C-alpha cells in the first residue's frame, strides 16, 4: 500500500484527499482509480489526454515521498524547461512494486495554485 | 564592369571572328553555364560572412550570361546584355549595401548579427528590395533578363530537344536554389529582437547621400524591369549573328 | 524424433544420400554438357 | 456509457494514437526536415570541401 | 488438460500440454517430441498460416470477383505464365532479394531471440515483440493488438492458427481442384450447387 | 558490436583493435595469431594496389570515351606500344625495382627496424618503420609527414580499410565484367543504365 | 483590329494593336541626366562619418585599428624601467 495523499486544486487552508495505493503502475492510472482529477480543464474527447505521450498537461507537483518515484526520464527534462527541480510529468513515470509501505505526499496541478504559502 | 568585360570581350572578338571555332565550342560552353548557375549558388549557402555570400551570389548570375552566349540566337546574344546591364546594377549595389551594413557592426560572420533592423530602418528597407531584385523576381530587372535567356536556350537552332529541356530544367533549378541562401542571410542578420540595441551610437541609418545613391541606382531596375526596351536597342546582333547561320552541322 | 535423426545419421544411410545426389548431379551435367571431351572455356 | 464502459482498455489506445499524430503535425512536415533541409547542409558542406 | 482433444477420449501425448494457442493434442507421429523441434515447427507452422492465408485472399477472392462481372483477373493456375512489365526471372530474383532480407532477419531471431529488433540505420525504431513469431513493433503492430493479457492473445492467436490451418487446406483445395477439374475454384463451387448429389468427384 | 552478421556473434579472436574489425572471418582462418598476423598485411598491400588499379582501368576508358584523349582498353592495354619498349626488357625492369622494394618491406615484418641501420648513406633514417608494421611513413615515404601515429590510426585506417575492401571487389568486377561483356567497364555501366531492366547479368548469358 | 474568333466551348473575340516608344527612348536617357542634380544631395550633412563618434578613415582603420595593444606593451616596458 503505497499510502498517498493528495494536496488538491489550491482550496483555502488545504484541500486534501486520501487514498490508498498498491503500487506497480504509474501515477496516471494510480490517479484516475482514485477518482481525482488530474488534467486540470481538459475533457475527455481529445483536448491533451491520451497517457503517456506528448502534450505534457499533467505536471503534479512532488512534496513528500520524493524518494519513491521511478527516477526522472530525458522528455521530462524536455518538457519542463519551466520546472522547479520538484515537480515531474507522471505520465510517463511509475512507482515500485515492491514499495508496498511508502508514504507519499502530493500536490495536484500547478500554475492553478497559491501555495508554500503554507508550510 | 571589371568581371562584364570578360563578356563584352568574348562577344566582340570570338562570335565576331572566329565563327567556326565558336560553333564547334558552344554546347560546352552552355553545359559550363547550367551547371556553374546551380554550382556557385549551392557553395554560396556554405559561406559564413555575408560579403563572399555576396560574390557567389554574383558567381551566379554570370551562368546567364555564358548560356546566352552560347545557344546561338538574336535573342539569347541579346538577353545577355541586358543581363550584364541588370547585373551591374544589382550586384554593385548590393555591394554598397553589404559594406555599408558592416563598419557600421564590425561583425562579419553572419551569426552574431542581431537585431539591426530596430535602430536602421532604411537599410533593411533598401536590403530587401534589392535581395528581392536579385531573387529574379518580376517587375524588377532581375527578371526580364533571365526570362529572355530562357527563350533564346529554347528557340536555339543547334540543339534538338534532347538537352534543350535537360539543360532548362537544371537552370531552373537556380530559382528553387537562389532563396534559400539570400533569405537565409536576410532572417539571421536583421529579423529577430537583439539586445536593447538603444544607444543612439555606431547605429545610424543611411544619410542623404547613401540614401539618394541607393534610391538612383535602384529606380533604372524598375525602369528596366517593366518595359524592358531601353536595353533593346541592339540591331548589331541582326548582323553579329548573321555570319554562323548556314554552313555545317 | 532424436533418435530418428541418430539412425538417419549413421554410416551407410548417408552413404547413400550423399551418393545418389552426387550421381543426380552428375547425370544431370552431362544432360545439359554431353559428349564433354575437353574443357574448352579458356 | 461511463458505467458499462466495456472497450476503455482498447479505445485509449487509439487516442493515444490519434493525438499523438495531430500533435506530430501529421509526421510529413518532420520528413522534409530531417530530408531536405538535413541533405542540402550536407550537400554545401560537401560542394565546400 | 481438459481442453478439447482432436480424438475425444483419447490421451494426449504428453509433450503437448494445452499451453500453446491450438493445441488439440495432435500429434500421432511425434514430429514435435522433442521440445527443440516442437519450437521449430511452431513457427514453422506459424508462417504457413499467414502463407497460405494470404493465398486463400489471392485466390478466391479475384476469382470470385471475376466470375461475376466487375474485374479481368485471370485463372491463378496460369498466372506465373502470363508476361508483366518485364520478364518472370528478374522478379523472382527481385523477390529472392528483398524476401531473403526478411528471412534473414526472421531467421536472425529464430536461433537467438531479441537479438534483431532495433533498426539497424534509425536506432530508435526498435520493436515492440517478446514472442518469437510475433514482432510486434509500429510496422506491425500499427496500433498494438497483440500487447495484452494473456487468455486473450491465446484466444487471439488461435484465432490466427485457426484460420491458417483453413487455408492451408483451402489452398491446396484449389490446387488439386484446377487439376482434375477444368476450370476456377469457384466453377467446382457451383456445379456443385446445381446437383450436389451428382458433380463430384465421381464425375 | 555492429558485426557483419547481425544475430551471429563474433569469433573470440577478432577482438577488435584491428581497423575494420566487423567479426568476419567464417572459415576459421585467422584462429592462430602467427596466421593472423602475416595475413594483415595481405589485405593492406592487396587493398593498395586495387585501389590505384581499379582508378587506373577506371579513370584511363572514362577520359577516352567522352573524348578529352584516347587510350586503349585496359583489357587490350598489354600489347600496347610506342617505342623503345620491349615487353621482354619492362618485366624484367619491372620485376627488379618491385623485388627491390617488396623484399626490404618483407624483411621489414621479418625483423622490424633492421632495415635503416646500414651504410648507404642519406636515407637510411626514414625506411625504419612507420612504427606501425602495414604503414612505413617516415620522412620520405610521408613527405607530408601529417600523421600522430595513434589517435587517428583507429579513425582513419578505418577510412583505407573499408575503401580497400570495396576496391578490391570493384576490380574482381571488371575482370568477370570483362570476361563477359567484351566490352570496357564503363560501357557495361553505360549499356546497364541504357535499359536496365533488360541489361542485365541475366540478359548478358 | 477586332477579329471575332468563335471558339470551340467559349464566346470569344479580341483586339489588338502594337506600340513601342518612337524614340523617346533619348528623351528619358536625358531627362535621367538628372545625376547632375546629384550634388544637392551630397553637400547635405552626413549622418555619422563626420560624428564625434569617428575617427579613422579606411575601409578597416577603424575596425582593425586595434594595434595599440604593441604600443599598450610599450608603455608597461616604460613603466617597468620606471
Ligand atoms: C508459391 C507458388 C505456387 C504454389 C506456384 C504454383 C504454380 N506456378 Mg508459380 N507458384 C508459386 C510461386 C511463383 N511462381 C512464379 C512464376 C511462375 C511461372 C512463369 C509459371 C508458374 C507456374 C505455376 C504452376 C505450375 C503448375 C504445377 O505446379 O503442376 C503440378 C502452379 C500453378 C506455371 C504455370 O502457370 O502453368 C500453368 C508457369 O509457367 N509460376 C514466381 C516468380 C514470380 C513465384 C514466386 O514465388
Ligand atoms: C598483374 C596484373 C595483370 C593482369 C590481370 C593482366 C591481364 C592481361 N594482360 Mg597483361 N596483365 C597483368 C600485368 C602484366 N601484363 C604484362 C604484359 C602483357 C602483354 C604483352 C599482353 C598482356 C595481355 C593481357 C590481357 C590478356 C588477355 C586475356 O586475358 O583474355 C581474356 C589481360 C588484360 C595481352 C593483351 O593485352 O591482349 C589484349 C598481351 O598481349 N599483358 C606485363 C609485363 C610483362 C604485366 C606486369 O605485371
Ligand atoms: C578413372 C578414369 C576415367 C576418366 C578419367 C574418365 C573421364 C571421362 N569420362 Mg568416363 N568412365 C570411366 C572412367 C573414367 N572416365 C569408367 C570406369 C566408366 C564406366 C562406368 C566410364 C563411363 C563413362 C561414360 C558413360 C561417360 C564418361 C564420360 C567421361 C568424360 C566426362 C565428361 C564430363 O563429365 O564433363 C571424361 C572424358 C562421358 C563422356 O562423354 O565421355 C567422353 C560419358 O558420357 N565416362
Ligand atoms: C506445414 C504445415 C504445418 C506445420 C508445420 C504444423 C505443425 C504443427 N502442428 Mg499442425 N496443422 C496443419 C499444418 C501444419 N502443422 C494443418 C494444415 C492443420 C489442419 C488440418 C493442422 C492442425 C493441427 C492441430 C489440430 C494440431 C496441430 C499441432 C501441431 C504441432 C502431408 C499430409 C499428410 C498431406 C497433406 C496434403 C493434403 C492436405 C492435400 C506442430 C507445431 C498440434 C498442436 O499442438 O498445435 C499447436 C495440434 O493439436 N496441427
Ligand atoms: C476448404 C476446403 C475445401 C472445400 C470447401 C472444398 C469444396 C469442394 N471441392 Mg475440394 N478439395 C479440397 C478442399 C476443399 N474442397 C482439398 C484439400 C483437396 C485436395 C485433396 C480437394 C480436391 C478436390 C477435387 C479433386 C475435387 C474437389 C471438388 C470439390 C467440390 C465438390 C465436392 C467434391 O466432390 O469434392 C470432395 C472433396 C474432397 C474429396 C477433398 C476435400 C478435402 C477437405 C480437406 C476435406 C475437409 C473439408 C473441410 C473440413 C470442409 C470445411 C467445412 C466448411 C468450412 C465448409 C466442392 C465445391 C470436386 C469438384 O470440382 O466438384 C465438381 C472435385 O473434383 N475438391
Ligand atoms: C586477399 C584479400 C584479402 C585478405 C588477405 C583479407 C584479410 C583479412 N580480412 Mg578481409 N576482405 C577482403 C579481402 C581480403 N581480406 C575483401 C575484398 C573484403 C570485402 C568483401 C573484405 C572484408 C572483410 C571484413 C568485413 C572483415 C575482413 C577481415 C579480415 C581479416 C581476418 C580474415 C582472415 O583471416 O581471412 C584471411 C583472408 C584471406 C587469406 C583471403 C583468401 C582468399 C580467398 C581464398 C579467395 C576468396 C574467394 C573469391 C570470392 C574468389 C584478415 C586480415 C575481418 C577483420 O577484422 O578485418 C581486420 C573482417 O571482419 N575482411
Ligand atoms: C598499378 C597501377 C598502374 C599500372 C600498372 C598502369 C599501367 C599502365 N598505364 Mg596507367 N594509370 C594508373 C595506374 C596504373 N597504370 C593511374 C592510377 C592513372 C591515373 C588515373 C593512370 C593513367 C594512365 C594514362 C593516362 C596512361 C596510362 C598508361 C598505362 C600503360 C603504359 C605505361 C605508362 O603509363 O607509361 C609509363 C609510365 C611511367 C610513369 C613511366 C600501362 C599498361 C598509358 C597507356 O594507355 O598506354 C598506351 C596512358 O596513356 N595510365
Ligand atoms: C586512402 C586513405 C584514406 C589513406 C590513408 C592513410 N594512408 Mg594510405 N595509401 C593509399 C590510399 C589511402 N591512404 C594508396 C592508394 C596507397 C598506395 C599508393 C597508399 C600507401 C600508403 C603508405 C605507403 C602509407 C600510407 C599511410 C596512410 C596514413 C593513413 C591511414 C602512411 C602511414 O600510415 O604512415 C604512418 C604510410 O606509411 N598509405
Ligand atoms: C496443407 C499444408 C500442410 C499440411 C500439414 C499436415 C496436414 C500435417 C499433418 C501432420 O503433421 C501433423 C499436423 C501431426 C503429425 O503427427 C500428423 C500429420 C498428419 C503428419 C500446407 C499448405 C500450405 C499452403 C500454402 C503455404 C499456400 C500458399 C499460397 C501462396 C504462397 C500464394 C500463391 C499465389 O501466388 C500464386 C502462387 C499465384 C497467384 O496468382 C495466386 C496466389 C494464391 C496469390
Ligand atoms: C589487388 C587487386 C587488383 C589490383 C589491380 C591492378 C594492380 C590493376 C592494374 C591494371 O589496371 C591497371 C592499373 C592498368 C592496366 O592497363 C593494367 C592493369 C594490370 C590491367 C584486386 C584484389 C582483389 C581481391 C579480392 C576481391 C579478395 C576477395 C577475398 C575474399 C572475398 C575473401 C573472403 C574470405 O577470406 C575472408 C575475408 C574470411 C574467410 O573466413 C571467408 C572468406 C570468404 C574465405
Ligand atoms: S502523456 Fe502527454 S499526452 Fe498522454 S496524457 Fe499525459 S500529457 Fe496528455
Amino acid at each position: 500500500f503505497a499510502f498517498v495523499s493528495p494536496r488538491l486544486l489550491p482550496d483555502g487552508t488545504p484541500d486534501v484527499h486520501y487514498r490508498t495505493a498498491c503500487g506497480g503502475q504509474k501515477l496516471r492510472d494510480i490517479m484516475l482509480d482514485a477518482y481525482i482529477d488530474l488534467y486540470g480543464p481538459y475533457d475527455k474527447l481529445l483536448l491533451n489526454c491520451s497517457g503517456g505521450g506528448e502534450c505534457g498537461t499533467c505536471i503534479v507537483e512532488v512534496v513528500e515521498g520524493g524518494e519513491m518515484l521511478s527516477p526522472k526520464n530525458e522528455v521530462e527534462k524536455e518538457k519542463l524547461k519551466r520546472k522547479p527541480k520538484s515537480w515531474r510529468l507522471a505520465c510517463q513515470a511509475t512507482v515500485g512494486n515492491p514499495d508496498s509501505t511508502g508514504q507519499m505526499v502530493i500536490q495536484q496541478l500547478p500554475e492553478w495554485k497559491v501555495h508554500k504559502w503554507d508550510k | 564592369i571589371l568581371l562584364k568585360m570578360g563578356a563584352y570581350g568574348l562577344i566582340r572578338i570570338n562570335m565576331e571572328l572566329l565563327p567556326h571555332a565558336h560553333y564547334l565550342f558552344s554546347p560546352w560552353l552552355v553545359i559550363i553555364g547550367a551547371i556553374q548557375i546551380i554550382y556557385a549558388a549551392s557553395t554560396s549557402l556554405g559561406q559564413r560572412n555575408f560579403k563572399k555570400r555576396i560574390a557567389y551570389s554574383s558567381v551566379s548570375h554570370m551562368g546567364f550570361i555564358i548560356i546566352g552566349i552560347g545557344s546561338i540566337t538574336n535573342i539569347g546574344l541579346n538577353g545577355a546584355i541586358l543581363q550584364i546591364l541588370s547585373h551591374g546594377f544589382i550586384g554593385a549595389t548590393l555591394f554598397f549595401l553589404a559594406g555599408t551594413a558592416s563598419d557600421r557592426m564590425r561583425l562579419v560572420y553572419l551569426e552574431e548579427l542581431g537585431g539591426i533592423s530596430i535602430p536602421m530602418p532604411k537599410i533593411f528597407t533598401m536590403f530587401s528590395s534589392f535581395s528581392m531584385a536579385s531573387l529574379a523576381l518580376p517587375g524588377m530587372s532581375g527578371f526580364v533578363a533571365e526570362l529572355v535567356v530562357f527563350f533564346g536556350l529554347i528557340t536555339s537552332p543547334k540543339f534538338l530537344l534532347m538537352p534543350k529541356a535537360l539543360i532548362t530544367f537544371v537552370m531552373a533549378i537556380g530559382m528553387i536554389l537562389t532563396p534559400i541562401y539570400l533569405l537565409s542571410m536576410l532572417r539571421q542578420m536583421f529579423y529577430g529582437y537583439k539586445l536593447f540595441n538603444v544607444p543612439n551610437a555606431n547605429f545610424v541609418d543611411s544619410g542623404p547621400r547613401e540614401l539618394f545613391i541607393l534610391i538612383c541606382i535602384f529606380l533604372p531596375v524598375i525602369g528596366i524591369g517593366i518595359y524592358p526596351d531601353f536595353v533593346l536597342s541592339l540591331s548589331v546582333d541582326r548582323v553579329e549573328a548573321l555570319l554562323s547561320n548556314y554552313y555545317p552541322k | 524424433m532424436r533418435d530418428i535423426k541418430t539412425y538417419l545419421s549413421v554410416a551407410p544411410v548417408l552413404s547413400t544420400l550423399w551418393f545418389g545426389a552426387l550421381a543426380g548431379l552428375l547425370i544431370e551435367i552431362n544432360r545439359l554438357f554431353p559428349d564433354a571431351l575437353s574443357f574448352p572455356f579458356f | 456509457f461511463v458505467k458499462r464502459n466495456p472497450k476503455k482498455e482498447f479505445l485509449d489506445q487509439v487516442k493515444k494514437n490519434i493525438y499523438s499524430w495531430s500533435y506530430n503535425r501529421g509526421y510529413i512536415d518532420i520528413f522534409y526536415t530531417r530530408v531536405f533541409t538535413l541533405g542540402i547542409r550536407g550537400l554545401t558542406e560537401l560542394t565546400e570541401f | 488438460p481438459e481442453r478439447p482433444i482432436w480424438f475425444p477420449g483419447s490421451t494426449p501425448p504428453p509433450w503437448l500440454d494445452g499451453s500453446l494457442p491450438g493445441d488439440f493434442g495432435f500429434d500421432p507421429w511425434g514430429l514435435g517430441s522433442d521440445p527443440e523441434s516442437l519450437r521449430w515447427n511452431v513457427q514453422a507452422e506459424l508462417v504457413h498460416c499467414r502463407w497460405a492465408m494470404l493465398g486463400a485472399a489471392g485466390i478466391f477472392i479475384p476469382e470470385l470477383l471475376t466470375k461475376i462481372g466487375i474485374l479481368n483477373t485471370p485463372s491463378w493456375y496460369t498466372a506465373g505464365e502470363q508476361e508483366y512489365f518485364t520478364d518472370t526471372t528478374t522478379l523472382f530474383i527481385v523477390e529472392l532479394i528483398l524476401i531473403g532480407w526478411a528471412e534473414g532477419r526472421r531467421w536472425a531471431d529464430i536461433i537467438k531471440p531479441g537479438c534483431v529488433n532495433t533498426d539497424p540505420i534509425f536506432p530508435n525504431n526498435k520493436l515492440t515483440g517478446t514472442d518469437v513469431g510475433y514482432p510486434g513493433g509500429l510496422w506491425f503492430d500499427p496500433l498494438g493488438y497483440g500487447t495484452g493479457s494473456p487468455e486473450k492473445l491465446k484466444e487471439l492467436r488461435t484465432k490466427e492458427i485457426k484460420n491458417g490451418r483453413l487455408a492451408m487446406l483451402a489452398v491446396m483445395g484449389a490446387w488439386f481442384q484446377a487439376e482434375y477439374t477444368g476450370t476456377g475454384p469457384i466453377d467446382n463451387l457451383f456445379a456443385h450447387l446445381a446437383d450436389p448429389g451428382h458433380a463430384t468427384i465421381f464425375r | 558490436r555492429a558485426t557483419w552478421l547481425p544475430g551471429l556473434d563474433p569469433p573470440a579472436y577478432l577482438d577488435g583493435t584491428l581497423p575494420g574489425d566487423y567479426g568476419f572471418d567464417p572459415l576459421g582462418l585467422g584462429e592462430q595469431p602467427e596466421d593472423l598476423k602475416w595475413y594483415v598485411q595481405a589485405e593492406l598491400v592487396h587493398c593498395r594496389f586495387a585501389m590505384a588499379g581499379v582508378a587506373g582501368i577506371l579513370g584511363t576508358d572514362l577520359i577516352r570515351v567522352s573524348g578529352i584523349g584516347n587510350l586503349p582498353v585496359w583489357f587490350e592495354a598489354g600489347a600496347t606500344k610506342f617505342d623503345f619498349a620491349n615487353t621482354t626488357a619492362l618485366f624484367f625492369v619491372q620485376l627488379l625495382l618491385m623485388g627491390f622494394v617488396e623484399t626490404k618491406r618483407y624483411m621489414d615484418f621479418v625483423s622490424p627496424g633492421s632495415q635503416a641501420k646500414e651504410g648507404t648513406f642519406l636515407g637510411i633514417e626514414a625506411s625504419l618503420e612507420g612504427l606501425q608494421p602495414g604503414y612505413p611513413g617516415g620522412p620520405l615515404f610521408n613527405p607530408m609527414g601529417l600523421a600522430k601515429d595513434i589517435e587517428n590510426a583507429n579513425e582513419v585506417k578505418l577510412k583505407e580499410i573499408k575503401n580497400g575492401r570495396l576496391a578490391m571487389v570493384a576490380m574482381l568486377g571488371f575482370i568477370v565484367q570483362a570476361s563477359v561483356t567484351h566490352a570496357g567497364p564503363i560501357d557495361n555501366l553505360l549499356t546497364h543504365l541504357s535499359d536496365p531492366f533488360n541489361k542485365n547479368i541475366i540478359h548478358a548469358l | 483590329n477586332q477579329r471575332d474568333w468563335v471558339v470551340t466551348k467559349s464566346i470569344w473575340h479580341l483586339s489588338d494593336t502594337a506600340i513601342k516608344s518612337f524614340y523617346t527612348f533619348y528623351a528619358m536617357f536625358t531627362v535621367w541626366g538628372v545625376c547632375f542634380f546629384a550634388s544637392m544631395k551630397a553637400s547635405m550633412a552626413d549622418p555619422f562619418y563626420d560624428s564625434e563618434h569617428y575617427r579613422g578613415q579606411g575601409g578597416d582603420g577603424t575596425v582593425h585599428w586595434y594595434y595599440d595593444r604593441q604600443e599598450d606593451i610599450e608603455a608597461t616596458a616604460r613603466g617597468d624601467l620606471l
